[PDB]
């Protein structure tokens, strides 16, 4: 960060989210104006807020407003911009973008187009890695056309065979296969599908390494031909095919490993003149052989990790090359400082498909900045609204320390002390992965989120010990909101008595148990008595901070309570997992004994629509059978949409409610059986 | 829970454009004690909302339009809901807030049939009647004799304020375009110098109809002094026997 | 030259001619009578005093302040009286001078009477033939309006309060008579509706006119809203003396005495 030096003065970022706000952070520590672009919608972003001025670039949708290169061009001529960043994703690897750019004056802060294409395709940098004599999986060179041909590949390569669709990326287009039958069906499903995903149709046989390690080496190239590989990272955890957990130093590769893998990288970065920053992802089997797969021509996401072992600012030595310096360090400076682990949050369900995109508005959000050894890149702040055209990316959060354990432990806490509410995060399978004994000890793959749960994610598996604190913690709080409940001011017309009990005898309901406690308070300190054992809980019993600390003989936790009802639910987080308890006094569960159950069915055979409008979406089809509380159909009026739903198992009988109808209040949509 | 705790996340709840609704509810809970709020009538005329909460440990009632139903526009079944609840708020001294976007009052033939006339007078009766502090915010729309309706300074109201997306008016911009120049039929440049001058809470601030143009994350502070303050509030009123509410 | 003179007297014969005699001849082709002849009908012959004859509009927007946009009076005639010997507050809107529509001054007017009242302790009644608010006025009407309001509020069960509709009635000039006590109607003249039947066409899609809409008919047989209906102007005015003679003049007077045979 030299003052002095004279870099450019004016830097548009051509992205959004997160890595606008990194770029212009960095942009702001080393000097440069900024200027962002926004569409309508981000028009109070983090992003905008933190840029020196913003110029609109239009509609919503991302195909309209940051990938239409026009827009962008006559942003960046009417504020005179210098350079331009565009991060990683939508014209990062744009060529037809960098040639206009090119043709007026425009510099590009990244690679130049020939590698752009070189490495674009994933053929041809196959062809080249062969050319750059680097290791590289076992496939058959050239284009598979036809299912013999692809049969006939399987027979010389052997029979685990993956066919990947040429281009293109984000876990698409690719099928796995182990029999001749099975190579020939995922050839043609492949062949179908990509079209309809990529266009391509270019079709790719590659032998399946068997519990591959994801390495990644980070390679930082100049315009005088210097490159340096700055150590590695491993990104073996993934769902969908797509990068969650993120280690900066690898456990299972060693130091002899490393050098090979950084040789090979700034040999074949030599090869394709790369003259900016970039990565390159290398598959390693158990028998520590690492394998080419892809080159990344962007700024990683997963950069910051690596940065925290480094000690170097990816995007300001990005700046500095796009300026022409030549780099300033060299292959000895460079060391691994500690250790660096990185969560990638999304806005996703954990328990469905490992992660399904939700939506919805942050009513909270709190970052816990405060906790030593953690950085947040986010670009999120309170009354963001999760859309469905961006990536639902949340966060991404880092922890550095000496070693793996003080990492993984700072990360623990730090998503403990992590608040998110209005939408569904993944923060307990993040946290749940990170203290997994086969995470910690290192035996991982790229199928970790596959074997460990192969029923998929349930959440915590808390034992007797966590059970028994956590019922003594929700018992604690529930006898401190009662006691909280007699705290009136003086009236001196009615004096109020306090009452003097002395111990409560609860039923708390948890999962399906039913637990007998019995507690008594000293001031701060509460005596709990849960099923035999005796347990201590003491705390400030601040109830309305979104943060409570509790000390359980001696073991510090930190719980929120999400939810709490005057009948006796309380919805509140331990260990990450957020789990429903039911409290209530002795003589409350001995008289709901005699309550009779309420089946809740329902009929909701006639079902009307709320408002009159048009139904956008139509969620049932006649003759399909629908469930208790089902979306019917989602219907637009004042161009507001409400999903209105069905109320109980029925075959549709008709839907009235078809697309594009304008369906009045009250009108019958879909018949029940 | 600390009395000068900031909501930023309302700074952008209020869609720019006027087409959109959102939940007032939201808004409620971001403002209130611990985010608690006991709703009355919950299921009934769900175009107003009516309850019970806290504020700084103080019990206070809650009254406020709700946009998603109805667009927030007021009928029979909503005006007797907020009228009795207002009543009772001022029976037992209990202070009032209420959150006011309100296009007007609902159209038909049916409303018109039922008395819509005596039900609104009767929650216009109940506001004016109240001497009980009263604090008041303006999240969009107060449009016409609703804004009289809904709590104005006007009915010996205590403290108004009004959200920068706030407009208050006799009726939308567009039909004052065409009823003021009806004449001129020439409206391409009339309606831009209207929805400039008017189309924005100024006319009402500058008029000292509203005592600030504050910002939605500083709500929550503002209300909490103004209940510290009004706490010690008394009025006289002419000697009755009773008033004769248009029941 | 003492121009003062004539011009105090040029403006008394303006106020008492409204805003045209072209004006009043339509007015009476419509069957309707003027605001000062329904206050001389109603009141005791040389009784009426009038209060603000002079008091004029502040708006000056829209060419709002040009000569022949300024009416004294401002489309009220405000006053007190005398029915039967016992006193009484009056005001009566004219229909000719902006077609009815409450700005500013009018409010100022109504609110005045009404202060008077309540300090004296006599009774209200008003004549409402208003098209609404004045909508060059801006939020100043609106304003306006919830001022009266709160008097009628204030009002309640300490003077009694009459209001006659006898002209139409629209947007936010329905709220007050539905806070006096007692609301009475002129058959097939006026008109109470808080929207028109153009804007209910528009919105809710049905075709109704004013009659079945606001007509006395509708509010007197199926909405409760008014409690009598009558033939005409000279009717109603002779039933509203007769109907006055009932009441007493203020909560604190118990029930009057007449003689009885
Ligand atoms: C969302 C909130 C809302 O809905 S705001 C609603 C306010 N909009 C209005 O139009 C006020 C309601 N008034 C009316 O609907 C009509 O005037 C009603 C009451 C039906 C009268 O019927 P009609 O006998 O046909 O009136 P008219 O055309 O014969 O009289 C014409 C004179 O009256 C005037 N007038 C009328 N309304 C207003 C108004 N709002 N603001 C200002 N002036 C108004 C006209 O300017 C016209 O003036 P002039 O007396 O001829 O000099
Ligand atoms: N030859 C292979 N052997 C074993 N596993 C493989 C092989 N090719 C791909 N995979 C698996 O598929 C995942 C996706 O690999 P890859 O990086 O090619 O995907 P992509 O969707 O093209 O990526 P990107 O978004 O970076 O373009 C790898 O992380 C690995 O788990
Ligand atoms: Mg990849």
């Amino acid at each position: 960060y030299d003052p002095n030096e004279k870099t450019f003065d004016k830097i548009l970022v051509a992205n959004r989210g997160e890595i606008a706000c990194r770029v212009i952070r960095t942009c702001k520590k080393m000097g440069i104006k900024t200027v962002a672009i926004h569409s309508d919608v981000d028009a109070s972003s983090v992003h905008v807020k933190m840029a020196d001025e913003a110029v609109c670039v239009g509609p919503a949708p991302t195909s309209k407003s940051y990938l239409n290169m026009d827009a962008i061009m006559e942003a960046i001529k009417k504020t005179r911009a210098q350079a331009v960043h565009p991060g990683y994703g939508f014209l990062s690897e744009n060529k037809e973008f960098a040639r206009c750019l090119a043709a007026e004056d425009v510099v590009f802060i990244g690679p130049d187009t020939h590698a752009i294409q070189a490495m674009g395709d994933k053929i041809e940098s196959k062809l080249l890695a062969k050319k750059a004599e680097v290791n590289t999986i076992p496939g058959f060179d050239g284009v598979v056309k036809d299912a013999e041909e692809a049969v006939r590949i399987a027979r010389e390569i052997g029979y685990p065979v993956m066919i990947k669709a040429s281009a293109g990326g984000g876990g698409k287009g690719m099928r796995i296969a182990w029999d001749d039958e099975e190579t020939r069906d995922g050839f043609r499903l492949s062949s179908q599908e990509a079209a309809s995903s990529f266009g391509d149709d270019r079709l790719l046989i590659e032998k399946f390494i068997d519990n591959p390690r994801h390495i990644e080496i980070q390679v930082l190239g100049d315009k005088h031909g210097n490159a340096l590989w700055l150590n590695e990272r491993e990104c073996s955890i993934q769902r969908r095919n797509q990068k969650v957990v993120e280690e900066a130093p690898s456990i299972f590769l060693d130091a002899e490993t490393r050098r090979a893998m950084g040789e090979q990288a700034v040999a074949l970065a030599r090869a394709v003149k790369y003259s900016s920053a970039g990565t390159v992802e290398f598959l390693v089997d158990s028998k520590k052989n690492f394998y080419f797969l892809e080159m990344n021509t962007r700024l990683q996401v997963e950069h910051p990790v690596t940065e925290c072992i480094t000690g170097l600012d990816l995007v300001q030595e990005m700046i500095r090359v796009a300026k022409g310096y030549p780099l300033r360090h060299k292959q000895a400076d460079i060391r691994i400082n500690g250790w660096a682990v990185e969560c990638r949050v999304y806005a996703e369900d954990p328990y469905k498909s490992f992660g399904l995109p939700s939506i919805g508005r942050l009513s909270q959000y709190q970052e816990p900045l405060h906790l030593p050894g953690v950085r947040v890149d986010s670009g999120i702040q309170p009354g963001s609204d999760i859309s469905i055209y961006y990536d639902p990316m949340i966060s991404k959060l880092i922890t550095y320390g000496s070693d793996r354990t003080e990492a993984l432990k700072r990360m623990a806490d730090a998503l403990d002390n992590y608040v998110i509410r209005g939408v569904t995060h993944n923060i307990a399978l993040l946290r749940e992965v990170i203290i997994n004994s086969r995470f910690v000890k290192g035996d991982i793959s790229t199928k970790f989120l596959s074997d460990v749960y192969p029923d998929g994610f349930k959440g915590h598996m808390l034992t007797k010990s966590e059970k028994n604190q956590l019922l003594a913690i929700a018992s604690s709080l529930f006898v401190a909101f009662q006691l909280r409940a007699q705290h009136f001011q003086e009236n001196s017309r009615m004096p109020v008595i306090k009452p003097d009990i002395a111990n409560w005898e609860l039923s708390v309901k948890l999962h399906d148990k039913v637990h007998t406690v019995v507690a008594s308070n000293n001031g701060s300190v509460f005596s709990v008595e849960v099923d035999g054992s005796k347990l201590n809980v003491t705390s400030t019993w601040n109830l309305a901070s979104p943060l409570l600390s509790v000390s359980v003989d001696g073991t510090q936790r930190t719980v929120q309570c999400l939810s709490r009802e005057a009948g006796g639910n309380m919805s509140i987080q331990f260990l990450g997992t957020v789990y429903k308890v039911n409290i209530l006094t002795r003589l409350a569960a001995e008289l709901n004994k005699f309550m009779l159950e309420k089946v809740t069915e329902d009929t909701s055979s006639v079902l009307r629509s709320p408002m009159p409008g048009v139904v956008v979406a139509v969620s049932v089809k006649p003759g399909d059978a629908v469930a208790e509380g089902q979306e019917i159909c989602v219907i637009e009026a004042m161009k507001m949409q409400n999903s209105m739903t069905a109320g109980k198992t029925g075959t549709v009988k008709s839907v009235h409610c078809q697309a594009g109808d304008t369906v009045g209040e009250g009108d019958l949509l879909v018949e029940l059986e | 829970d600390p009395s000068d705790r900031l909501v930023p996340e309302l700074d952008t709840i209020v869609p720019l454009e006027s087409t959109k609704a959102y939940n007032m509810v939201d808004i409620i809970h971001s403002v209130v004690d611990e985010r608690e709020f006991f709703e009355i009538m919950p299921n009934y005329a769900k175009n107003i909302i009516v309850g019970f909460a806290r504020m700084n440990g103080r019990t206070v009632g809650i009254v406020g339009n709700q946009p998603k139903v109805a667009s927030g526009c007021l009928d029979i079944n909503s005006s007797v809901k907020g009228a009795r609840f207002v009543r009772f708020c001022d029976a037992f001294n209990i202070p009032l807030i209420t959150f006011v976007d309100v296009p007007g009052f609902l159209p038909g033939t049916a409303q018109e049939y039922g008395g819509i006339i005596r039900h609104g007078a009767k929650l216009l009766y109940a506001f004016a009647e109240a001497t009980v502090p009263k604090v008041t915010v303006i999240t969009r729309k107060a449009y016409g004799g609703a804004y009289d309706v809904m709590s104005s300074k006007h009915l010996c109201g205590d403290t108004n304020y009004a959200w920068p997306t706030a407009e208050i008016a006799v009726m939308g911009a567009k039909g004052a375009v065409e009823i003021i120049f009806k004449g001129h039929e020439n409206v391409e440049a009339a309606q831009a110098e209207y929805i400039e001058k008017f189309a924005n809470p100024f006319p009402a601030a500058v008029r000292g109809f509203v005592d600030d143009i504050i910002q939605p994350s500083s709500t929550r502070a503002r209300i909490c002094c103004d209940l510290d303050v009004l706490a010690s509030k008394k009025v006289q009123r002419p000697w009755r026997k009773h008033a004769n509410i248009p029941l | 030259a003492t121009s003062v003179n004539e011009r105090i007297e040029n403006k008394r014969r303006t106020a008492l001619l409204g805003g045209g005699q072209r004006r009043i001849d339509a007015q009476h082709k419509r069957g309707k009578l003027t605001a000062r002849e329904r206050i001389s009908l109603l009141l005791d012959p040389g009784s009426f005093v009038e209060s603000d004859m002079f008091v004029e509009h502040r708006c000056a927007d829209f060419g709002m302040a040009a000569d022949k946009n300024k009416f004294p009076g401002d489309s009220v005639v405000t006053g007190r009286g005398r029915i039967n010997g016992r006193l009484v507050y009056v005001f009566s809107q004219d229909f000719t001078v902006f077609g009815g529509s409450l700005s500013g001054a009018h409010a100022q007017k109504i609110c005045k009477i009404m202060d008077q009242a309540i300090t004296v302790g006599a009774p209200v009644i008003g004549l409402n033939d208003s098209g609404g608010a004045r909508i060059q006025e801006g939020v100043e009407s609106l304003a306006g309006y919830a001022d009266i309001f709160l008097r009628n509020v204030t009002a309640s069960g300490v003077i009694p309060q009459i209001s006659l509709i006898m002209g139409p009635c629209a947007a936010a000039a329905v709220y007050s008579p539905a806070l006096t006590d007692f609301t009475f109607m002129v058959k097939d003249t006026s008109y109470l509706f808080i929207t028109g039947p153009d804007v209910v066409k528009s919105v809710t899609n049905e075709d109704v006119t004013q009659e079945e809409l606001g007509g006395a008919k509708t509010h007197t047989t199926m909405s409760g809203v008014a409690h009598r209906a009558f033939e005409n102007d000279v009717d109603a005015l002779c039933n509203l003396r007769d109907f006055f003679n009932y009441l007493p003049l203020s909560s604190q007077d118990p029930a009057p005495v007449r003689e009885c045979h």
